[PDB]
């Protein structure tokens, strides 16, 4: 979604772009870290 | 012990199964009743209806009189096709299976007077005409005929076990019907005369009632509502024409998807039907509203 | 209109038959049949025939009536031989598909005038 | 030859097994494969009609005599023993009778038999339909003797295990045969263990009809989604029929994406493409209702909600809602083409 | 090689097939074992399920007793025609059939001490009461009914040999719409005015599978309800954009409508 | 034996429905209960208002005429239960029987053929595929009465008028 | 074929022989190499016929309902044609034991009936008779060989599919002569005419084998679908 929003470069006013990719990027590394936390978790399945 | 096979062995000693039991001297007297285990799927599209039936036939040969500390023997297959069984047969019947699997699915049991009893499981195909004028309001008999292919009213003559109406009995759990209600059962008996002599048919006919509530939900209702629609086109203002005209012309797209769809899923009938009808009368209602 | 009309001799000392014509429709897949009504409102099934030329008799006149239809004229004949005087009555024609019936009326949709039989001895 | 036919049934009891107490019968297997039938997703089964000929040793069988070989019909088939083969992911299997009995039989004066006859085979193949239409599957076609375990019977495959014939005039409508193995394998049951023997077929789905019928029509009703953003602003009726059509048209190309596949309950590649594409379109619909509703009517630099949040202004534009999304729609569509395709393609 | 022959002919000279094992004695007991190959199919409009297994049979016959060869006999499946065997049949089945190729899928296995094995590879069609009302929210329950045709309980017993776990097969069992929640034995005799029938009853609960009816089905229809709720942000004034709207979106719930009608 | 027969059983439950009567004089009654399937060559280019004659042959396999001759027991009244015959989509507007020897090159072998003439019911296809059809195009002729100016209208009733008759004959060339 | 073995003398000169008769002597053990579940009609009795003529000469003659592959590359579809082949030979007899050959000349050997062609969808042009010899691991064997040459019919594609498609593509291409100016007449033949064109296409798909490669009439289709997107 971010790398779309570089589109709205064109138009939009630089910052606030920048500052929604900023919010954006944050709330995938914070996606991202919960399911690295969350995957070891699984290892107890019983195939594993 | 050795009275078993020594008694198995001297029946069959100077028996002709060629021969029906008395005969030129007697009528063969057959005492038939049914248990339905599962009354199977009703095809509309092919006129035709399956059934699950434990089929025993009962009848005295005393040709195979015996005595024995046993008042009961029976025999396995191989003896049980070597002796005199009567020829049933099923006259409105398509494709019936006599059952194998893991041995014939048959019995002959024989008493020391004489008397035989034989029971099958079979699975019979059995042609249902149907009156679709009524189509889905539409009520049927589906009848299930049996009797001696080749002995004559003077020969070999059916009869039910017990009182008609309790000589068919219907598993509790034997109604493997969908579209269907079965209602229940009437047993009788009749003479055909066909171009070879008199025979006796027993029949059963099983009542069947259609179910309406899929066809109300399905059909009717989203047709009904469509043509609602129709009528809601004139309360808007006159001078939505572009308005006006699609939702007119829309609407009767939406009426022959719905008219396309109600048929697609129904016997190839070339009279109408009561759907075929009130689907008319929708094209014609959403037509004159346009 | 579907109509049934009746065919037949009223009064005998005896052998007789009874025709019946259907006009209006073809019965070639329904139940022609015959019933009997005495004086006193007790309508008796007396015969039937089916699509598979299957013929049904009631008790009281089995072996004395005989039933056949003419499937190409779409007519249903009855052949009353044996009569008494106590068979005199009305013998109504009646066809339709046997739902619940074959020996009831209510299974019957579609019924004729009817011809009236009497006896003397 | 006919004394040496007599004298070879004379005390043979083809109840037993030759070497019934010595050791296994070995036995070397052949097939020649006709054609790979059809590949039925639905009930996922295929159809295969093989040659197969199973070569094996018969001490009873020996004759001492210059003929050196009998050659047979199928006549003497049922007078000597024969393996208990069976296939053991075959749904339906049946032999061949017009005009004769398709068998052979091959007696050596050693004592070897050759035994060939004719099968088609509905075998089982139970496809993994993910990633459909690049879906690709190695259907197995496996077969054992019924009741003898290992110690009685094994099987072995030969040098020229399984033939193949042209594989043009092949019945395969979908798929490309891609290649061929076979493998040995010891399974136990409840009976015993047996030396199971499988050949697989490995297949590859074919994606021109797909490409044709399906994902180019969704990727243009796509686009013409998107010729909404071009068109003026106030011209209402245009914009909503276009929006609702198209949408009424990429539910008509949904429904033949799984005409082909059995009704499994997981989304397959096309499935996948297809909803996405429907997101798409619906999304513009909802954009451009979104933009007539809104027409017609410490130490880092400063504080958390001048360096975050941009609470000083900001909505204000959304007049300019067409003019990002005609650059955000074909953005959007174009990455997620490229991760769609890359992934089904290279990495999975 | 030889003495094999002996004894197998001896075994066999005199066997009388009419006669059940202990013809005069007590019952004899019948273990019986399942292997589910697969299930193929599931016909809601039939009301069955198709189902492949290998189905074993063991029992004890003193006529086939034999010494002096320690190791079971696995004769050729065609002896079975001259052996007694139980008289079983499945009662709930419409049609069915023992695999043929190469040869009969039959197993006859002699054991010293006369216990007989008896294997058969069976595709059966057994009929299913089906309760569609929660459709495709609905959990199914399919049987197979084992049954002796003639032999009351004075003369064949049935049991599951192994106890619950007779049948096995069941969890490699895939299907792409169901999946067996589990599956139950049980061991009865159905008591009629003739006698005590033994019966064994193999049970699975099928659960419908419902991400394919939530794609096809549900996602599509509430999609273009929140469509249909698109026009009430519209003018009102513009009324060939929302009549259209409207229609259309009545138009797209009539397709999806007698499509799914179509396929399902 | 049934020349044009492609699939034929006896049915065979209870047991095989035949049937031999043996009468005094030394005739012979041979009968059987067959269900056939026959190949009846329809042209249907005037389909469905067309009418289709199919018959079945029958003729002995390897005996001519001076070995064996067939007739037709009862003449016209040989075969009876065609008036008791109701398709659901024909009626069966005639049968006829002729027996004739097919003088072969070889030898003439003897024949037998049933014929029916089967006329097709149109009230289906009256009601459901003629009617759709006469009802679009007739709405179509709508535009004639709208002003040239209201494009939007007369263009919207034109295409789906177009649509309609095109789902028309999509979905009727499916099912029939 | 001949058969010294079954010689007889007497007044006859052809000598029938019933089935139970005919199932105790030699016959060859032809098969369909391209044959599939195929009949062999016994309806009221089997249909064969074996006869044995003075000097040893067997005559076997039988009814069947052969049904046999015919590999079908449909790429020109509707405009495909076709050389169904039909082998057959010996299953157990090498080219050193049995050799099969034409009764009469190769072309006349083979006789189709009249009235016979049951086709609706093709046309039979004509056949071809041959024979040959097929390699196997087991050994050589004569395999004689029939090609039925089928020209599918076009004017239901024609009428059903081509015809509507191409006046779809003209409806689209109509839109170019009305004014600018009518903006939702203009939208409406665009996307009904695409909705149109989708409706056809998925037509014309359904009644033909599920084949996963691009037929022409596939082409065609694609072809019309891009002119009337491009229209829009
Ligand atoms: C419940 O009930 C069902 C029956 O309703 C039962 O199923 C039945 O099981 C039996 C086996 O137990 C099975 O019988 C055998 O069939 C073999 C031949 O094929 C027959 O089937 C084929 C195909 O059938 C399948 O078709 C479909 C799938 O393709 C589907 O319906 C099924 O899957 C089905 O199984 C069929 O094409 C055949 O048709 C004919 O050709 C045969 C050629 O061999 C011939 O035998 C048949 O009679 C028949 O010919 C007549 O009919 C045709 C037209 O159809 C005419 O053109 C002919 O002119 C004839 O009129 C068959 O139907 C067959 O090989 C087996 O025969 C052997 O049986 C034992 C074997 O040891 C011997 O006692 C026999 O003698 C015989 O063996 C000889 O022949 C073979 C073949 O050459 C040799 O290899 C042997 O060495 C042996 O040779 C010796 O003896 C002969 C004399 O006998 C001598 O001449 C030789 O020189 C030599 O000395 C056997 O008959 C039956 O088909 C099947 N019925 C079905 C399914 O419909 C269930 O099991 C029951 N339930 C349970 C669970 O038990
Ligand atoms: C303005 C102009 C006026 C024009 C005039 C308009 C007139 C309005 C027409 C009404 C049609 C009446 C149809 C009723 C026909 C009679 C059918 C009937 O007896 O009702 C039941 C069927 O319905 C059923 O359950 C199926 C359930 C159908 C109802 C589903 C709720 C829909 C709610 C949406 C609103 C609906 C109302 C709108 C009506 C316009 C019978 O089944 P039952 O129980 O015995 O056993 C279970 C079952 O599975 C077997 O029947
Ligand atoms: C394989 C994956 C493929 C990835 C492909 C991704 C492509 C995604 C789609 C469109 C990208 C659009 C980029 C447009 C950037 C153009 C931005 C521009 O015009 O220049 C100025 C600088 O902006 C800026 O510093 C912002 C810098 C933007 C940088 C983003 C573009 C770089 C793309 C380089 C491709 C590398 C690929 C390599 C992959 C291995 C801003 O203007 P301006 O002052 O007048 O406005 C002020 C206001 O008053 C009115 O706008
Ligand atoms: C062409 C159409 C256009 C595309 C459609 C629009 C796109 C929609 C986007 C994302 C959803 C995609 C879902 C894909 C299907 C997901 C199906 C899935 O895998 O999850 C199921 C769970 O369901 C479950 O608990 C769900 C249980 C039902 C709960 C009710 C859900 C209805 C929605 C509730 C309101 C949401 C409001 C948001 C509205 C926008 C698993 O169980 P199920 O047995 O199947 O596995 C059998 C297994 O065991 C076989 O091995
Ligand atoms: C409104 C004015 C009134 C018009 C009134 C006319 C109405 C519409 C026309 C005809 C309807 C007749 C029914 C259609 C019948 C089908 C036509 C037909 O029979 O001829 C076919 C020719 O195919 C063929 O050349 C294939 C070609 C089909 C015709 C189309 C090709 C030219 C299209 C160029 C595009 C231009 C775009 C316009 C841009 C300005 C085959 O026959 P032939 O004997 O060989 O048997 C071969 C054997 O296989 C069975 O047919
Ligand atoms: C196609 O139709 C044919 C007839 O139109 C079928 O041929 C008939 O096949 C049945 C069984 O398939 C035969 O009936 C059986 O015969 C066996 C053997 O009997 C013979 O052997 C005994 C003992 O050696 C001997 O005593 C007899 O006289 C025979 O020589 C027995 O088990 C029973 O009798 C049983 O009825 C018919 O006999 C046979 N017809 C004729 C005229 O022989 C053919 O099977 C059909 N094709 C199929 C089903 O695929
Ligand atoms: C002939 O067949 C019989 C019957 O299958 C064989 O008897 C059985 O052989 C199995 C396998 O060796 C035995 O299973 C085992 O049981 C022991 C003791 O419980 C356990 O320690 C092992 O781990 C294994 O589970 C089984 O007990 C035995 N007896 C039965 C089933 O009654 C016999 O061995 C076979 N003989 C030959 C020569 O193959
Ligand atoms: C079938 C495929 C056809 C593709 C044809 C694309 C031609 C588009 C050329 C764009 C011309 C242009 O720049 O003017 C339009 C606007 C300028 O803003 P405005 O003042 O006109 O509202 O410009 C913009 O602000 C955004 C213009 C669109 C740029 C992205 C085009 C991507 C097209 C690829 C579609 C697959
Ligand atoms: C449930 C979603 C339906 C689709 C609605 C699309 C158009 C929505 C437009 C914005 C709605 C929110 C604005 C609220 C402002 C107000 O109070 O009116
Ligand atoms: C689809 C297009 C969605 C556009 C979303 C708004 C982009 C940013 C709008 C201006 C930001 C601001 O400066 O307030
Ligand atoms: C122009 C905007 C759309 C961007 C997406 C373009 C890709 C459309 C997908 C076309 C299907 C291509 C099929 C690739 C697989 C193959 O042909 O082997
Ligand atoms: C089949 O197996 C044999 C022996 O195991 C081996 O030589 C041969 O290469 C195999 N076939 C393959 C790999 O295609
Ligand atoms: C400008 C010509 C366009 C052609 C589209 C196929």
């Amino acid at each position: 979604g971010c790398i779309t929003c570089f589109s709205l470069f064109f138009f939009c006013n630089t910052a606030t772009v920048y500052k929604i990719c900023a919010w954006m990027q944050l709330l995938a590394a914070l996606c991202l870290v919960l399911g690295c936390m969350i995957f070891p978790d699984g290892w107890d399945a019983e195939t594993i | 012990t050795t009275v078993f096979t020594r008694i198995l062995d001297r029946l069959l000693d100077g028996y002709d199964n060629r021969l029906r039991p008395g005969l030129g001297e007697r009528v063969t007297e057959v005492k038939t009743d049914i248990f339905v285990t599962s009354f199977g799927p009703v095809s509309d599209h092919d006129m035709e209806y399956t059934i699950d039936v434990f089929f025993r036939q009962s009848w005295k040969d005393e040709r195979l009189k015996f005595k024995g500390p046993m008042t009961v023997l029976r025999l396995n297959n191989l003896m049980a096709s070597k002796i005199w069984t009567p020829d049933t047969f099923f006259h409105n019947g398509k494709k019936s299976v006599a059952h194998n699997m893991t041995m014939p699915n048959k019995l002959l049991r024989i008493t020391e007077d004489g008397t035989l009893l034989y029971t099958m499981r079979l699975t019979v195909r059995a042609e249902c005409p149907m009156h679709l004028e009524d189509f889905p309001m539409d009520a049927h008999a589906c009848p299930l005929k049996f009797g001696s292919y080749a002995y004559t009213r003077a020969e070999v003559v059916y009869e039910w076990t017990r009182e008609p109406a309790r000589s068919v009995v219907v598993a509790e759990d034997g109604s493997r019907l969908n579209q269907y209600d079965l209602l229940g059962q009437t047993v009788d008996s009749g003479i055909v005369q066909s171009s070879t002599g008199e025979y006796v048919v027993m029949t059963t006919h099983f009542h069947l009632k259609r179910k309406i509530g899929y066809f109300v939900i399905q059909t009717y209702l989203p047709c009904i509502m469509t043509v609602i629609l129709s009528q809601v086109s004139f309360w808007l203002n006159r001078e939505s024409v572009p308005a006006r005209t699609v939702f007119g012309v829309t609407t009767v797209l939406t009426m022959t998807t719905l008219s396309i769809s109600a048929r697609n899923s129904l016997p190839k009938v070339a009279y109408a039907t009561a759907m075929d009808w009130f689907i008319a009368v929708c094209y014609a209602f959403v037509f004159s509203a346009l | 209109q579907v109509q049934l009309q009746e065919s037949g001799g009223g009064l005998v000392q005896g052998s007789l038959r009874v025709s019946c014509a259907a006009s209006g429709r073809t019965f070639t897949t329904y139940i022609m049949a015959w019933f009997r009504q005495a004086p006193g409102k007790e309508r008796e099934f007396l015969a039937a025939m089916d699509q598979g030329r299957i013929q049904y008799y009631g008790d009281s006149v089995r072996g004395r009536f005989t039933i056949s239809r003419d499937y190409a004229k779409n007519s249903v004949d009855l052949q009353l031989d044996g009569l008494r005087p106590e068979d005199t009555a009305v013998y109504y024609c009646a066809a339709g598909a046997g739902f619940w019936g074959l020996r009831t009326a209510s299974s019957y949709h579609y019924w004729g005038q009817g011809t009236q039989v009497t006896v003397s001895s | 030859v006919t004394v040496i036919l007599n004298n070879l049934l004379e005390g043979y009891d083809n109840k037993l097994r030759p070497d019934i107490g010595v050791k296994p019968t070995l036995i070397h297997t052949d097939m020649y494969v006709n054609s790979i039938g059809p590949v039925n997703a639905i009930n996922m089964e295929y159809t295969i009609d093989i040659f197969f000929a199973q070569t094996w040793y018969d001490r009873r069988l020996k004759f001492n005599s210059t003929i050196k070989v009998l050659r047979l019909n199928s006549n003497m088939v049922g007078k000597i023993w024969i393996p208990d083969t069976f296939f053991r992911n075959s749904k339906k299997a049946d032999a061949h009778w017009i005009t004769t009995p398709n068998r052979m039989l091959r007696i050596w004066n050693d004592g070897r038999v050759l035994y060939t006859l004719r099968l088609t085979i509905d075998a089982e193949c139970q496809l993994q339909l993910h990633n459909f239409p690049m879906d690709e599957h190695s259907c197995p076609l496996e077969f054992s003797s019924y009741g003898y375990p290992r110690e009685e019977i094994v099987y072995q495959w030969k040098r020229s295990s399984v033939e193949v014939g042209d594989t043009r005039s092949w019945r395969l409508y979908q798929f490309s045969f891609v290649g061929l193995r076979n493998t040995t394998e010891v399974v136990k049951t409840t009976s015993g263990d047996y030396v199971v023997m499988s050949v697989y077929f490995d297949l590859s789905r074919r994606m021109g009809y797909f490409t044709i019928q399906t994902y180019i029509p969704c990727t243009l009703i796509v686009v013409l989604s998107w010729v909404s953003f071009w068109i003026n602003k106030d011209a209402v009726p245009a914009r909503t029929s276009l929006g609702i059509t198209t949408v009424l048209t990429m539910t008509t190309l949904s429904t033949i994406a799984r005409k082909s596949l059995p009704k499994v309950s997981y989304v397959t590649a096309m499935d996948l493409f297809v909803s996405v594409c429907f997101i798409f379109v619906f999304s513009a619909l909802v954009e451009y209702g979104t933009l007539h509703y809104f027409v017609s009517n410490c130490l880092d630099g400063k504080d958390c909600a001048s360096f975050f949040c941009c609470f000083e202004d900001c909505h204000i534009r959304i007049a300019k809602m067409d003019s990002y999304a005609r650059i955000f729609f074909p953005t959007a569509f174009c990455l997620f083409n490229l991760v769609y395709w890359v992934s089904y393609l290279y990495l999975g | 090689m030889s003495f094999v022959k002996e004894t197998v002919d001896k075994l066999l000279k005199g066997y009388d097939i009419r006669l059940r094992p202990d013809f005069g004695g007590p019952p004899v007991c019948v273990g019986m074992n399942i292997d589910i190959a697969s299930i193929d199919m599931v016909s809601e409009v039939n009301m069955d399920y198709t189902l492949t297994m290998y189905f074993q049979q063991y029992w004890r016959d003193k006529r086939l007793a034999y010494s002096g060869i320690p190791l079971n006999l696995t004769l050729d499946n065609r002896v079975a025609d001259q052996l007694w065997v139980p008289d079983t049949y499945f009662l709930n089945d419409k049609k069915s059939f023992v695999h043929g190729v190469t040869v009969k899928n039959r197993m006859i296995r002699l054991h010293p001490d006369g216990t007989v094995l008896y294997g058969l590879r069976i595709t059966t069609t057994a009929a299913c009461m089906m309760d569609l009302r929660r459709y495709p929210l609905d959990e199914q329950n399919c049987t197979l009914e084992i049954e002796s045709y003639g032999y009351t309980t004075d003369d064949i017993e049935f049991y599951w040999r192994g106890g619950d776990k007779a049948v096995t097969g069941v969890e490699r069992i895939e299907l792409p719409q169901f999946s067996i929640v589990e599956h139950r034995l049980v061991s009865r005799n159905v008591v009629f005015a003739t006698g005590a029938y033994p019966r064994l009853s193999l049970s699975f609960r099928l659960k419908r599978n419902i991400g394919y009816f939530i794609l096809q089905t549900y996602m599509p229809s509430i999609l273009i309800t929140i469509l249909s709720w698109v026009s009430f942000w519209i003018n009102y004034d513009a009324s060939a954009a929302r009549v259209a709207l409207g229609i259309t979106t009545v138009l797209t719930m009539t397709t999806i409508n007698t499509h799914l009608r179509e396929t399902l």
